[PDB]
């Protein structure tokens, strides 16, 4: 019945983790920065500097 | 909007440079090389992609031209034997304050 | 396999080539040929101005001027919007 | 609304130009060149945008005519060898006070 959906009787909180590493390279260094090429702004709204 | 690094400073409008506060006159293409160096500060520069982006793709000359141009950049601003414009063997050059 | 063709960007490149051909054909034929051999589209090599002069019987300054005409007309928003989308 | 820069004064109504308070007579095409040159003071002006904006797009003449124009501007206001309207090789000219 929809009561279970509405009353949150059977609902689970699920958490995932996403690792990402910037490492040294012969090309130089990879930067964790907002200087991201060719991107819009509505998708840049929710990022810190 | 002027782009600065250590003791070299650039104004994007009238294409001149200050070295430690002293204005310096420099050649146009040599200035484009310096513009590449500052626009990719801290990242190593290799002769090929330097040739690819800065220079026209029609360049049929030899490879000594870029080495000579780096020599001019050295004798103009980094006159010291050890210089902020370090060179990598087979990997080219880089703008970096020495540690 | 990084070297494998994406099979999506290939069709995109072909349609971009079609759009470029349409845009160039919309321009005057002399300008289209000048820019085509300037950036080496139809052949494998872009060419310097003196080659353009030898193939069109003009001085290199005239080729610089016609190139100025080319990117001036190419900044027209009619082409600018229709091509800028392709990125 | 009169356009002033250093010692050059211009009125957009009757198109009279003052150099250090002295009125000078100036040609219409050179008047448009001077108006553009003040309106973009502090930004280098190279020839292609000069013919693009100031002059008509049907202009089929050589590139030496604008050089003669800036020559008459030189002999008109800044007659000195070092002048407010400086030149750049390949990037045309610019009007700024020398440093």
């Amino acid at each position: 019945s929809n009561r279970l959906v509405e009353e949150d009787v059977l609902t689970s909180i699920h958490i995932e983790e996403h690792e990402i590493d910037a490492r040294d390279t012969k090309l130089g260094a990879e930067e964790i920065t907002r200087d991201i090429p060719n991107i819009s702004d509505e998708v840049l709204a929710d990022l810190d500097e | 909007v002027r782009l600065t690094f250590a003791d070299i400073e650039l104004d994007e409008e009238t294409h001149e440079v200050w070295k430690a506060g002293q204005p310096v006159s420099l050649s146009p293409t040599e200035f484009t090389l310096l513009r590449y160096f500052v626009i990719n500060a801290g990242t190593v520069l290799s002769k090929p992609k330097i040739l690819d982006h800065v220079w026209r793709y029609d360049f049929g000359g030899d490879v000594n031209v870029v080495e000579s141009y780096v020599s001019y950049l050295r004798r103009k601003i980094d006159t010291g034997e050890k210089r902020l414009l370090h060179t990598l063997r087979g990997v080219g050059y880089v703008l970096r304050e020495p540690r | 396999d990084s070297e494998a063709v994406v099979a999506v960007d290939a069709v995109s490149f072909t349609l971009l080539q079609d759009q470029l051909q349409s845009v160039l054909d919309t321009l005057s034929e002399r300008e289209a040929g000048v820019v085509r051999l300037r950036f080496g589209l139809t052949d494998g090599q872009p060419r310097t101005l003196d080659e353009i002069g030898q193939v069109y019987g003009v001085t290199r300054e005239r080729i610089r001027q016609i190139e100025s005409k080319t990117m001036s007309k190419l900044r027209h928003p009619s082409r600018s919007q229709v091509l800028r989308d392709y990125l």
